[PDB]
């Protein structure tokens, strides 16, 4: 359990490095197929001003965007936030894309995590359609935590990613409640219960009354789909991330 | 009839999707989710400056063939 503190240190120090230019595009960056690690500040800055000059300049740019300035230092919507840090957790030297694997769904998520390896670390990518939601559960080696940002058009409101890992990033999550969230019949609980456990387990502050559950998808799929990791791949490719100044 | 649509992230990464005047803008994110992995709830979907209605379709917004809506997966 120092483990848990070398985590921290990790995602604290991969967060505020975020503050720079080029960690900050290396980071959220949506090329997928290629590593992480391979991603170059400066070409992608050019890719950035060449979509600009195709649109007739910056001023122009921002009103086809709807304001949105490309060169800003962002922080990611959820899907863009889940696909990115999981790539950063997952890739030694073959590249993931999260864009092309494979979900469960017709497996329970208990059922699922009672099939592995206590002896290595897993992330877990939930693309829950109930929630509109895309987020992380990491399951270092049982303990699980909640990696995730959110536009905030859904059942929860809005957290940026670094608030999330500031406040929720090491604060480990019940597997029960997680169970039950990730549960086929989550969709037929009791509204107290789902804005209870959407809270606890996915509410910046804890708190059911910021949690409206009419927005909930009723019939939406909940997919997830695992992946192991190597604990100092993650430290590594955070290094990367966080050491480009 | 069949129209190609450029979607168009902020990091000027590029999509081509074939879709028809009827289709659905709810739909057009849905298609944008099988290449990205952005849920339609978490996709800010912009064309002529502004954020597309789910039950409204592509000719509703005169999207034709190279029309290029712009993907902003930023808060």
């Amino acid at each position: 359990k120092h483990r848990v503190t070398l985590r921290k240190a990790t995602l604290a120090s991969l967060m505020q490095s975020l503050s720079g230019e080029s960690s900050n595009r290396v980071m959220w960056n949506d090329r997928y197929d290629t590593l992480l690690i391979a991603r170059d500040p400066r070409e992608i800055k050019n890719a950035i001003e060449k979509s600009v000059t195709d649109f007739g300049g910056l001023e122009n740019y921002k009103e086809l965007t709807g304001g949105a300035d490309p060169f800003a230092l962002m922080t990611p919507v959820a899907g863009l936030s889940a696909n990115n840090i999981f790539k950063l957790m997952t890739e030694k030297d073959v590249p993931i894309d999260p864009t092309s694997i494979e979900y469960l769904e017709n497996t329970s998520f208990a059922e699922h995590v009672n099939t592995l390896d206590s002896h290595k670390n897993y992330v877990v990518i939930v693309n829950d359609g109930r929630l509109g939601h895309k987020f992380l559960i990491d399951l270092p080696a049982r303990t699980a935590y909640i990696i995730q940002s959110d536009l905030g058009g859904g059942a929860l409101p809005a957290v940026r990613v670094e608030d999330w890992i500031s406040r929720r990033g090491s604060d480990p999550v019940s597997l029960d409640e997680l169970n039950q969230l990730l549960s086929k019949d989550f969709s037929k609980m009791p509204d107290d219960v789902q804005t209870r456990l959407l809270a606890s387990i996915l509410q910046i502050d804890k708190d059911p009354h910021k949690v409206d559950i009419k927005k909930l998808h009723l019939d939406g799929k909940l997919r997830f789909a695992s992946h192991e990791y190597d604990f100092r791949q993650f430290q590594r490719n955070a290094q990367y991330v966080a050491g480009l100044g | 009839a069949a129209m190609l649509i450029k979607v168009k992230t902020l990091t000027g990464k590029e999509i081509e999707i074939d879709i028809e005047p009827t289709d659905k803008v709810e739909r057009i994110k849905e298609r944008v989710e099988e290449k990205e992995g952005i849920p339609p709830q978490q996709q800010r979907l912009i064309y002529s400056g502004k954020q597309m209605n789910d039950e409204k379709t592509a000719a509703d917004y005169k999207i034709l063939g190279g029309s290029v809506l712009h993907l902003v997966l930023a808060l």
